[PDB]
RNA sequence: UUUAGUAGGUAAAUGAAAAGUAUAAAUGGAUAUAACUUAAUAUUUAAUAUUUGUUUAAUGAAAAGUAUUUUAUAUUGUAUAGUAUUAUUAUAGUGUAUAGUUUUUUAAAAAUAUAGUUAAAUAAAGUAUGAAUUAAUAUCAAAAUUUUAAUAAAAAUUAAAAAAUUAAA
RNA sequence: AUUUUACCAAUUAAGAAGAAUAUUAUAAUAAUGGGUGUCUUAUAUUUUAAAUAAAUAUUUAAAUUCCGUGUAGUAAAUUUAUUAUUUGUAUUAUUUAUAUAAUAGGUGUAUUAUAUUUAAAUUUUAAAUUUGUUGUUUUAUAUUUAGAUACAUAUUUAUAGAUUAAUAUAUUUAAAUAAUAUUUUAAAAUUUAUUGAACUGUAAUGUUACAGUUGUAUGUACCAAAUAAAUAUAGUAAGAUUAUUUUAGUUGA
């Protein structure tokens, strides 16, 4: 019953002589800066955890286009070509890797719809492959004059 | 990681992944096999020590005297019981348990959320009231060999002034045949 | 002074001196937000207090993150939507293949068993219904599975809708293409012949108002005329079963104005007499129901059907010297005799307490007090301290407004 | 819990599973069947040669008063020791030979150990000593810092009258009643203690722990410790060709680096001492056992903001020969350089320790050819 | 000072209402209980038998 | 027994060890002498009986008012062992293998935790099969053939898992009365075997339009595959 | 306002008749012959039937 | 644990109280029971009442319990001609008392016959009932429903055939 | 209440772990223990007190509020006090006199407050909401008698004390 | 035809990052008062003085004295130095949250004394206080948690008197040179520095002026006022004080 959905029979159910009075205004301000509960703060840090200063990764060797093979998590041996790269977030999208479902609420237009595609995945979890010798193989930034 | 499952009069190592969702999901598929609806409303806005007393009033009754009884009480615990049972039976109308043979096999409540608010007193003192509300548990089974009894039954005043008024004590009940696709 | 514990959520009493504090009117306890705060959430958009900071973090990306959708994504998700035909088949299918694989219920002696749940048949049914645009009841489902002769002659008919669909044939995907005047082809007879065996099975249940829905889904699909005398006929029984006398009786008209392109074998002409002679019963209207009954012998004279609702009217006839005319047209409907009312009047009666005329008053969409319900500025009415606003006295009575 | 409550008891079933396991779960034939782990002995730590072997001539037998050569065996050019020996109270009496290994574990020669240093039989009473000292020692003193009453930052006022309100009289609440309050006399880094250690104790504990690991077996003389490279891969090389299980849960290996036996040297050698930097137990020290004498110039509390523990202000340094690393290393590595400094600084003590009668015969016999007068050439 | 905490707890469930519901109230019933019973069986148990 | 895992149960618990527990026992609810308090006499069976009939009904177990489940029906226990067999084997590991020994190592270590956790759950539910074989079903014990198949494990009509008994001492093994354990696992699964089998004969001669046919054909032609796969005739 | 009550201290009361007559009864209905509603005798509805003739 | 109902059986109650003749309770046991016939003709009333609650308790038995009340019914006849030693029939009281301020009641052993002398017997045989078991209600009264007293020599029980009761004094 | 058997070291008050004292690493109870000063929580009081929104005749400042005036309608700024509250309660400076300038439940009684002798009104239970002082307490303490170290429901004897609800010191 | 007596029962496994660039100590290299939504204007933005102080001292002798309130250059610019967001989550150790809850439809009795079911018997607080040892006195609703410091032990280098008032005399047997600590809560307190006249009490004509060796009963709902700092002979107030199964002398001198 604390849902928005159930409010109005919430309310309903309540007596009518049980008064609530602060429907519009509020005693103490609520425009002064203020902060949040422990768990609330704990949740953001979570949730975005890379808001931290130097979260990125300075090497930065993952790139689009490149080989790589998951080591840990949930398919392990499994190889594949970089789709895509988040930097901000240090994370990885490889074809057939991590492939979960997507919903899409329905609208005015369009009913409901399922489509599947790959989702981001951590960068520490792959291994690039050298395709000379198709196997794990570390890599390291090197400089060169072309 | 494995689990150790006595078998054969020896521990055996199983998958332990395996096992525990083979385990959840053969409790989940018996609970819903099980020929009964269970709907939990969670921050029911009642007390629980009030709204227990409904609750074992309403106790071990068919869903129609459950519903009528809660319509004809004037309590805040027997209107929520009525709403709950209201969804009940639509649970168990989707699920597709037989409505005229429903009844409830289980109501209890245990302590919600609870909100307070400030009371001032004179003299400088003050406190704080509790704000009470509480999780109720709505159980409709089916009983198929349950008997109801006849409330058609009205009384002899009704029935004499029914008959003043012309309308008969008895129902026009009309032979109403199946419906059948012979013409298609 | 001091009593309990310093916090705000201690119970026993505290003091200003020792202990102040602010003014808290009504905050969370140590059990997690309760409806009253709840409420006060949705409503104000934060805790009645001001001092909580809101956070709705949670609510916005299940909500907008959620319904977001780039432009481009939006224009080619519906050009990408799946293949109807085959989605369609499939369902049937996975369908036909549960209904099968039910298990059939053992005859006990000296006790009824419990028929088994029906966990897998609602998601194959779910999507059946969506693919076809009807809606199964599962109430009438599981009253078919567990009949054997009902069950047979549901998994025939499903069998042979599966059959005439793989054949490539799809009549109201043709239709509405077409459309966007044949007559019913096999696969829409079977889907209507399936529809109707839900419906009976919906019947012997006593969920009348899914009899009358299937049914109305199955008139829907229908376009011979036998097929739609037959479920004009069997909508008008589920409709008089369901205390629906208006949609009994406009259905029972419906069935005898297509009695012409029927044929003469068929009784669909009867039943929809019958139908509407008991409709007219139900309303309280003897003669009417008489003189229909009077046009349906004269049409098919010797209709069994026609011959056992003349004896009832025959035997109220007896009956009604005892009153020495009808029903008086004062009130023409007051008594209720169905089953279906009762349990109606059980659902949506208006309880003593509360969901009547004094407890809440819904106005257009909203829930009001009974004291501020605009139909009628009784006693305990706002509407009735009000009175001249300025504009004129408006009223003889000189004591208030 | 306590043999003699009835709390040890008190649990009578469900702490076994009937069921055995089908994997390694076996029955008791009779007496000839061998049992892992069993033993008469109450072994906490019940190790064999294969576990963790020991690194001796001879297993260490009763028979035999120590593992290594009691004679000089003509198939190896026996070297002396640089020092004259003389057995003072405490040494095994028995002549103590080892055989040298070289960097391919290979045995080159042998060479005489000094009794008073790897011959003094160990007592338990003094490794104790040394084992307490240097646990006590090694604490993070910085980190034994709490709160105190007048530290709590509250105000320093009565909270309310002794009667009027009709709570408990509480003034002034920092004490350790209230959770946000303090101690009276907490733990703090300047209160705590850094036990003072003397030379000679140190000494006596670190020769007794030295004689410890010789009559375990545990003692390996090595002619250098020296890398081809600076590198870790040429010290697992090294190791691994050694035969030194290095690992975090293999034994361990303790080195006194010192030098070889023509060149000693009081420094490590710089690519040994680079290429041992390795994750898995293995520790180094110094190739002394002696101890600068601790000295407490705070001695009283004259300097109100030292913030270090009362007591000895010159702690023995990490790196040195202990007895709680000695016993954590299973094996010891003395390289020839580390055993001519032991006995070059060992020396002066064991003349002054030996009796009088015996003294005055040093000279007679050549133990005190004292170099600075030219009695002999340089040693 | 010791008292059987651990061991009446145990046998805790053995009593009525609030002494078997609240830790405190049944311990001290339980001490009070195996005392009076102690000085029952050593200076009456024996004559009334 | 009572508040534990009983006959078909899955979970396997031991009572008397106070595993799944947050908590160290101050409370015990059966006790029957206040000497109890330091020797409880645990296993002792009088005292175990008190203490696990005490112990309320958790949720294998049901309490005396709550509607119970039919586990013991056959049409329940065989699609148990259809689910057991699909999660344990992925439906695109099904594919490949039915496509197809070239197989990845870990695919081989889920196929064979698959096959343990397949057996481990035949030998739990063995007894209720026993008791249900009466009045089973047709396509339930097609299911039943249907499941062993995709487990991929072969039923010992007389790879395979059946028909080697699992090790252990005799002298060793669990032999408490009351607790539902099958010693004699392989032969009791080939005679439940040969006991489907000839049930399904039954059924077929007791059950001798376009739709019946069209099952009947489909039935027969499954019977033969499944009984061929695993070894079996008519 | 002197000392604390116990469980059956407090369930003296549900003992009592006054706690099962003021919360523990089942009220005695019937459905009505014109609305088909649950109703208790003697009590009607605003209808125009049944304000004339009261079931 | 043992949990003894607040709803007691009360003396104004319909229901009303029991007879322990006729109930069936696990520590009743009337299957070895026997039918005495004590005669107080010119025996002393404390000594009669003490003879007739050896019996009634059941301590006359080698296999009497205290937990189990079982006794052999008592007749006393010739309850009339029961003899007190001396002066002792106007000078021992008999005193009660009700919760009224006044209350007590001082009465004589000659008004208690005059009124009923069985109730007289009844008064001193419920004396040492209680002197022997006074902890328990039900111990307390069974054996005194076991008792049967009548002032006269006619009475009812010839049915039973009661043995007559042969004692002898200490002296 | 002048003794044996069996338990069982001894004739009564200075804790016990071989598991971080870790090489130990999937089934280690390391169960190793403050009834009154701390903090939080759950109860009793509590079926409680309190609350209960069907009727209005009358201020044009400022300190005081800051409660999001979507565009409220030279420069700058318009509405929504204080007593811890939406409370006893008009903040009155100026100034004026027909704007109806509009939120106070309920079917009795006690008690309590108001209201043709002599020197009769108002405040219910119940539906709903829901505090506070208090709380060692076993399901509890009818009563009388007798006695023990100060009230002694502490002891003993004697006796016979039902449950709920309201009121009464 | 009709109908199922009254009473009595129990807490546990936790669904999800609703716990870390975290808590405390630790860096001997920075430093003109940090203030973002800031953003001209400097008659109007000035803090200095030879003293025990943000600079802080290695021993027991003698010695003024009515309880001796007490110890020197150790190296001379010599390294005991007031450190500090990362070129290691800086390092090392240390500490850590009560959001969340179906639990069972009847083992004991049924005319009243209290757990262990053969019926009975026993049973009806604890701690401190009270030394005339109580019936005096005080505290305790319950759950979980917080809560208090006298080093139970000294292995070879090694070596230790006394004595007179004083001079002096010194026939004549030991020894493991080690120091730092010392319950806990609470005194009518007093001391230092500071604010308050919106309340109240005066003078002036709502406002101004006067304030804690003190202004005019009171000076902002405890007037020996309020705020900030402090651990006074805490002693000759009182209370509390964490570890069962024990192993030896006196019970009013
Ligand atoms: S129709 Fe039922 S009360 Fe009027």
């Amino acid at each position: 019953l604390r849902d928005r959905e159930r409010l109005e029979l919430l309310e309903s159910m309540r007596h009518p002589r049980e008064r609530d009075f602060y429907q519009d205004h509020t005693y103490h301000n609520q425009w002064l800066r203020r902060d949040l509960e422990k768990h609330q703060k704990q949740q953001l840090a979570a949730r975005y955890k890379y808001f931290a200063p130097d979260f990125e990764i300075s090497p930065w060797i993952w790139y689009p286009g490149d080989i790589v093979e998951v080591v840990s998590g949930e398919g392990i041996g499994q190889r594949g070509t970089i789709i895509a790269v988040i930097k901000y977030k240090n994370e990885i999208v490889v074809q057939n890797i991590n492939v979960q479902d997507v919903v899409i609420p329905a609208s005015e237009s369009r009913p409901e719809q399922i489509v599947q595609r790959e989702h981001p995945i951590s960068v520490t979890r792959v291994r690039h492959v050298d395709p000379s010798t198709n196997e794990i193989c570390n890599i390291e930034m090197v400089k060169v004059r072309n | 990681r494995y689990a150790f499952v006595e078998e054969e009069g020896v521990m055996h190592k199983v998958n332990w992944g395996l096992y525990c969702e083979r385990l959840e999901t053969e409790l989940t598929v018996t609970q819903e096999r099980l020929p009964q609806h269970t709907l939990l409303m969670k921050a029911v806005p009642s007390s629980w020590k009030k709204l227990d007393i409904d609750i074992s009033v309403i106790r071990g009754l068919s869903l129609r005297e459950a519903m009528a009884q809660c319509k004809l009480s004037l309590r805040k615990g027997h209107q929520i019981v009525f709403r709950a049972l209201e969804m009940a039976q639509q649970g168990a109308e989707a699920k597709g348990l037989d409505k005229e043979h429903l009844r409830v096999a289980h109501i209890s409540c245990y302590p919600g959320p609870t909100d307070k608010q400030i009371d001032i007193r004179s003299k400088g003192y003050y406190a704080w009231k509790t704000k009470k509300s509480s999780h109720l548990v709505l159980t409709l089974a089916e009983d198929p060999e349950m008997v109801l009894p006849d409330r058609t039954c009205l009384p002899y005043s009704s029935l004499m002034s029914m008959k003043r008024a012309g309308l008969s004590a008895q129902p026009t009940v009309i032979d109403v045949p199946a419906i059948t696709a012979d013409g298609i | 002074y001091q009593r309990g514990g310093w916090s705000p959520g201690s119970k026993h009493q505290k003091h200003m001196t020792l202990n102040p504090t602010l003014y808290l009117y009504r905050f969370p306890g140590p059990h997690g937000p309760g409806p009253y705060t709840m409420k006060y959430w949705w409503t104000l958009g934060c805790f009645p207090t001001g001092m909580e900071v809101p956070f709705r973090l949670h609510e916005f990306l299940s909500t907008y993150q959620q319904e977001h959708v780039p432009v481009e994504v939006e224009e080619w998700l519906r050009c990408y939507i799946k293949d109807p035909l085959s989605e369609l088949v499939n369902a049937s299918n996975d369908f036909f293949k549960a209904v099968e694989v039910y298990p059939e219920v053992e005859s006990a002696r000296g006790y009824k068993t419990l028929q088994p749940s029906i966990a897998p048949l609602l998601v194959p049914m779910k999507k059946f219904e969506e693919q076809l645009g009807v809606k199964i009841s599962p109430v009438g489902l599981r009253s078919v599975l567990s009949n054997p002769v009902l069950k047979d002659r549901f998994l025939d008919d499903l069998f042979d809708y599966k059959s005439y669909v793989e054949k490539g044939g799809s009549t109201p995907h043709r239709r509405l293409a077409r459309s966007r005047a044949e007559t019913t082809a096999d696969d829409e007879r079977s889907l209507i012949l399936l529809l109707t065996t839900i419906s009976e099975g919906c019947i012997n249940a006593g969920n009348y108002s899914d009899a009358a829905s299937v049914l109305a889904d199955a008139l829907m699909f229908c376009h011979d005329p036998d097929s739609q005398a037959t479920t004009h006929a069997n909508i008008s029984f589920a409709s008089l079963l369901n205390a629906d006398f208006k949609g009994a009786e406009y259905n029972g008209r419906e069935a005898a104005l297509l009695q012409p392109q029927v044929k003469p074998t068929s009784t669909a002409c009867a039943r929809g007499y019958v139908g509407w002679a008991a409709a007219a019963a139900y309303q309280d209207d003897f003669e009417k129901a008489e003189a229909i009954v009077k046009d349906g012998l004269t049409l098919y004279v010797g209709n069994e059907h026609l011959e056992k609702l003349a004896n009832k009217l025959q035997a109220l006839r007896e009956e009604q010297p005892s009153v020495y005319k009808q029903v008086p047209r004062s009130l023409r409907e007051s008594r209720s005799h169905l089953p279906s009312q009762q349990s109606r009047g059980l659902l949506s009666g208006s309880g003593k307490g509360f969901s009547n005329e004094f407890d809440w008053v819904e106005f257009k969409n909203k829930l009001y007090p009974s004291k501020m319900d605009p139909r009628n500025n009784e006693m305990g009415s706002v509407f009735r301290r009000v009175g001249d606003l300025g504009s004129f006295i408006s009223t003889s009575r000189s004591m208030e407004r | 819990s306590s043999i003699f409550s009835p709390r040890y008891d008190w649990r009578t079933s469900g702490v076994h599973d009937i069921a055995p396991r089908d994997e390694g779960d076996f029955l008791y034939q009779g007496p000839q069947h061998v049992l892992p782990g069993a033993h008469p002995l109450p072994l906490h730590h019940p190790h064999n040669t294969i576990t963790r072997p020991v690194i001796s001539p001879y297993i260490p037998s009763p028979q035999r008063s120590h593992p290594y050569f009691t004679a000089p065996l003509p198939e190896l050019p026996h070297f002396s020791t640089t020092k004259p020996i003389v057995y003072t109270y405490g040494t095994m009496k028995e002549r103590i030979i080892a055989p040298v290994f070289n960097l391919k574990n290979e045995v080159i020669y042998t060479r005489e150990l000094d009794p008073f240093i790897f011959g003094m039989y160990p007592e338990v009473e003094e490794l104790s000593k040394n084992l307490t000292y240097w646990m006590v020692r090694c604490q993070n003193f910085a980190s034994k810092w709490d709160y105190e009453t007048r530290e709590i930052w509250r105000k320093a006022k009565k909270n309310w009258p002794n009667t009027g309100m009709g709570m408990p009289r509480v003034g002034n609440r920092k004490n350790h009643l209230y959770t946000w309050g303090g101690r009276t006399k907490p733990s703090k880094p300047w209160n705590m203690l850094m036990p003072t250690m003397d030379v000679k104790t140190w000494s006596k504990s670190n020769r007794m722990m030295l004689t410890l690991k010789m009559l375990q077996g545990r003692l390996q003389v090595v002619d250098r410790l020296t890398l081809e490279e600076p590198t870790q891969e040429c010290y697992l090389e090294l190791c691994r060709n050694m035969s030194w299980d290095v690992r975090h849960t293999g034994g361990g290996v303790l080195f006194m680096d010192g030098g070889s036996r023509i060149t000693p040297s009081s420094e490590f050698d710089r690519a040994f001492f680079f290429g041992s930097f390795f994750n898995g137990r293995n520790k180094i020290v110094r190739p002394t056992v002696l101890c600068d004498e601790q000295y407490d110039y705070n001695k009283t509390a004259a300097k109100q903001r030292m913030k270090g523990p009362k007591g000895a202000k010159n702690p023995i340094p990490i790196n040195r020969f202990n007895a709680y690393d000695a016993m954590k290393h299973d094996r010891l590595v003395i390289t020839e350089g580390a055993l001519m400094q032991l006995e070059d600084e060992l020396y002066e003590h064991k003349l002054q320790i030996l009796p009088p009668h015996i003294r005055n015969q040093l000279p007679e016999y050549g133990y005190l050819d004292s170099e600075a007068l030219g009695d002999c050439v340089p040693s | 000072h010791y008292r059987a905490k651990l061991e009446l707890d145990r046998i805790r469930s053995m009593l009525r209402g609030r002494a078997r519901l609240e830790r405190k109230v049944g311990l001290k019933r339980l001490f009070f209980l195996m005392r009076t019973q102690t000085r029952y069986r050593v200076e009456q148990q024996a004559h009334w038998e | 027994v009572y508040g534990g895992s009983g006959r078909g149960d899955l979970l396997y618990e031991n009572p008397d060890a106070r595993r799944h527990s947050g908590r160290a026992l101050g409370v015990l609810n059966g006790v029957r002498h206040s000497s109890q308090a330091t020797m409880p006499e645990s296993g002792q069976l009088y005292y175990r009986k008190l203490i696990l009939h005490s112990r309320p009904p958790n949720g294998s177990c049901a309490g005396l008012q709550r509607h119970c489940h039919d586990t013991c029906n056959w049409s329940y226990l065989i699609p148990s062992l259809h689910r057991c067999a699909e999660s344990a084997i992925s439906a695109k590991l099904w594919e490949k293998m039915c496509q197809l020994v070239n197989l990845t190592q870990y695919e081989r270590q889920r196929v064979r935790d698959g096959q343990n956790l397949y057996r481990y759950e035949v030998h739990q539910r063995l007894p209720l099969l026993e008791e249900s074989i009466g009045w089973a079903q047709l396509d339930d014990l097609l299911g039943w053939f249907r499941s062993a198949r995709r487990a991929w494990v072969r039923l010992p009509t007389s790879s395979s898992a059946m028909s080697c008994r699992l090790e252990g001492h005799a002298d060793s093994r669990d032999t408490t009365p009351g607790r539902n354990q099958v010693f004699d696992t392989p032969e009791r699964v080939e005679q439940l075997t040969e006991a489907t089998v000839h049930r399904i004969r039954e059924e077929l001669q007791r059950l001798n339009s376009a739709r019946r046919l069209a099952r009947d054909e489909e039935l027969s032609r499954c019977v033969e595959e499944e009984l061929g796969w695993h070894g079996v005739a008519l | 306002p002197k000392r604390k009550k116990n469980p059956m201290q407090l369930r003296r009361k549900v003992y009592g008749l006054h706690f099962k007559e003021k919360y523990l009864k089942m009220e005695e209905w019937y459905y009505c012959p014109l609305c088909a509603e649950p109703k208790k005798p003697g009590e009607w509805c605003r209808r125009e039937d049944c304000r004339q003739i009261k079931p | 644990a043992p949990f003894k109902s607040v709803l007691r059986r009360h003396k104004h109650h319909p229901e009303g109280l029991p007879l322990y003749n006729d109930m069936s309770k696990q520590w009743l046991c009337r299957e070895g029971e026997r039918w005495w016939l004590l005669d107080a003709r010119g025996e002393q009333l404390p000594r009669v009442a003490a003879v007739a609650a050896q019996y009634i308790t059941g301590q006359h038995r080698p296999d009497f319990t205290p937990g189990m009340i079982t006794g052999d019914h008592v007749v006393i006849v010739n309850i009339k001609d029961v003899v007190m030693v001396g002066d002792q029939w106007i000078r021992v009281p008999i005193t009660w008392q009700t919760a009224y301020p006044g209350g007590k009641y001082r009465i004589r052993l000659t008004d208690m016959y005059e009124r009923d002398p069985c109730m007289l017997m009844w008064w001193f045989l419920k004396d040492e009932v209680n002197r022997h078991f006074v902890r328990k209600l039900k111990t307390r009264i069974a054996p005194l429903e076991k008792a049967w007293l009548y002032e006269d020599s006619i009475h009812p029980h010839a049915d039973k055939n009661p043995r007559p009761l042969c004692w002898t004094d200490p002296e």
